[PDB]
């Protein structure tokens, strides 16, 4: 019959546990109803019929490769509901070099480390988190995430030869626990020329 | 008297499709008594049209519960099988350990391993199975819990088209109770 | 008696190299009955020189084809295996892999996927992909089932240079029995 | 009698930071006479502070050390396991390691080695894969022992398993090796 809402808003996590409870629609016996799916290639969702909680199924989710759904429900003896997914970080930073500066000027810009990540525009599960591997014994070069266009800024310090040095990458949040034990730090290299 | 049985070749008898009544899929489960320890024989084969379709995805949770009483036997309506299990010639001696994997983290209940799915021209994609026991109790009159889980991730499908859904055999060692 | 030993360190008995007569690599196959299934263990050895420079390349595979007959002993004449299997203290058809649950003829349920791995001289450690394919075939009339073996690899640095020793670790694996 | 227990689930007994008197790590160790080859289990538990901050590194390595006699007990002086082994039903040769297939040397030698892995579930469920070495007998240590069964549990991950103390608890191993008669 007749719904008690409009437009049913809920969340899900991406790439979570296999009958987890997504949301729970409820009207005014009441057979709840999948009807339509406006993304339809896989079935990702699972409304329980008698109770009307819908639930994840045997394939999992992927915000990557979908950002929301929509699906409209039916009870029989209609409502739309707009389920959009939550992001988490299953996606290694990967960067796409060279460095001219002069003889002891201080505090200028050196060259921009690209990094190119695939998670929600603006978390912290796409801002790059760059350390240091070796190269910043004596204390030289400070580096920065710019967070409107993703780029490792490398700026002088103490002012000054090949004085060459290598970073490693990382998100700003932990890496999630099916890609954590498959990431390993790889060393990307630059070399500086002073002048 | 060592050995439970599914069937060396057995009809359809679990249940992946979430809300179907029907069993839609087969399982050879075989537990021997050896000693001490009981060693273990899994493997799952699709019998209809929404198990074959799982594998055309990237990310595939396929999970397995079995629900024991204290006797022994399945209860045929909350666990995923549908046929109770059948000795070669009560069933308490190959039900796991109380005292070894005991209810309540507790990441002393686990057994982890692999398998591995051949797709439809051969590429060897592996799955990673995660035998869980006891944990956990439904309800008042299960007294034992196994759970199997297949979990495979990929950069790319192992198929585009419909085949059959068999995973390989896969082996395990758990403390068995007397 | 439950076991069918080749031997706890046996001679030379299996043949690798396509065209050769002579045994020039040894095997050491343990089946055991454990109720209603059937466990294992194999181990090949090099012992010429031809399966010892096998491992100077990038990508290899070493078959081991074992066709039984239908009492249960090992016809040498196709097989790769010359000496027959034997037994412990004292009929062998309760060690074959079954033909119920794994039938003749696709039929990708016969092949039992695993991994050994492959300790090189010089202090590294390699995997090798083991797959064990049971009966799907008749290379004869008089074959009643077939258990073969291969020891795939792929590497990226070729794990010797020069002539060396060649032993895999032990491989462990179960298989439904014949009644 | 065809079962070698060390307990379902014993108290702390192996002993891992060479130099210590006290048994500090939990070891499951159940050996199956199962007709020509023995099947194991093997299983580590954390029972004090060192081991259970192994996991903050990346690259370690636990070590446990048995040594059997001619008649199939652990000494208790120079082994690992400070505890020996019991029946189910309580001479004990026929679970150790057979001294024709994998016997002594004395100057290399790789045919006395076996492979596998376990996996470690981390504080937030991320499975890392170590790699176990069992090596049967090798290198008599000394003139009272015969028979030398070593398990070596290694990682080399990129980041590290944990930052906080957890209890350090390992996959169950499952391997098989031929017996002596």
């Amino acid at each position: 019959p007749v719904f008690t809402q409009d437009v049913f808003v809920g969340s899900v996590e991406e790439l979570s546990a296999a009958h987890t409870l997504v949301m729970k629609i409820n009207a005014t016996k009441i057979s709840y109803r999948i009807v339509s799916l406006e993304p339809a290639y896989p079935p990702v969702f699972y409304l329980n019929k008698d109770t009307g909680e819908i639930y994840t199924t045997s394939v999992t989710l992927d915000r990557e490769e979908h950002s929301s759904y929509t699906l409209t429900v039916e009870a029989r003896d209609q409502a739309q509901v707009q389920i959009r997914i939550l992001d988490v970080n299953d996606n290694i930073p990967v960067v796409e070099l060279e460095g001219m500066v002069e003889e002891n000027q201080v505090n200028v810009e050196v060259t921009r480390i690209k990094v190119f990540d695939a998670d929600e525009i603006g978390s912290d599960n796409w801002l790059a988190n760059f350390t240091f591997a070796s190269g910043n014994e004596g204390g030289y070069f400070h580096i920065e995430t710019d967070a409107q266009t993703n780029e490792g800024i490398v700026t002088l310090i103490k002012e000054v030869k090949n004085l060459d040095f290598s970073v490693i990458v990382a998100n700003k949040a932990a890496f999630h626990k099916s890609i954590r034990s498959k990431y390993k730090p790889t060393p990307i290299p630059i070399k500086v020329k002073v002048k | 008297n060592n050995t439970l049985w599914t069937g060396p070749k057995p009809e359809a008898n679990c249940i992946i499709e979430y809300g179907k009544q029907n069993p839609d899929s087969k399982l050879t489960l075989i537990l021997v008594k050896n000693g001490g320890i009981v060693n273990g024989y899994v493997t799952l084969m699709g019998a209809s049209d929404y198990v074959n379709t799982l594998f055309k995805n990237k990310n595939v949770s396929i999970n397995v519960e079995l629900y024991f009483d204290a006797t022994g036997h399945i209860l045929p309506d909350s666990s995923s099988l549908k046929t109770d299990l059948e000795l070669k010639y009560s069933a308490r001696g190959f039900m796991p350990s109380t005292t070894a994997y005991p209810f309540v983290t507790h990441n002393e209940n686990y057994i982890f391993g692999q398998c591995y799915y051949k797709a439809s021209d051969g590429a060897l994609f592996p799955l990673e199975v995660t035998v869980m026991l006891n944990k956990r109790l439904p309800d008042s009159r299960t007294s034992y819990v196994m759970t199997f889980l297949w979990s495979l991730n990929a950069g790319l499908a192992p198929e585009t088209t419909q085949a059959t859904l068999i995973t390989s055999p896969f082996t395990f060692s758990y403390i068995r109770e007397d």
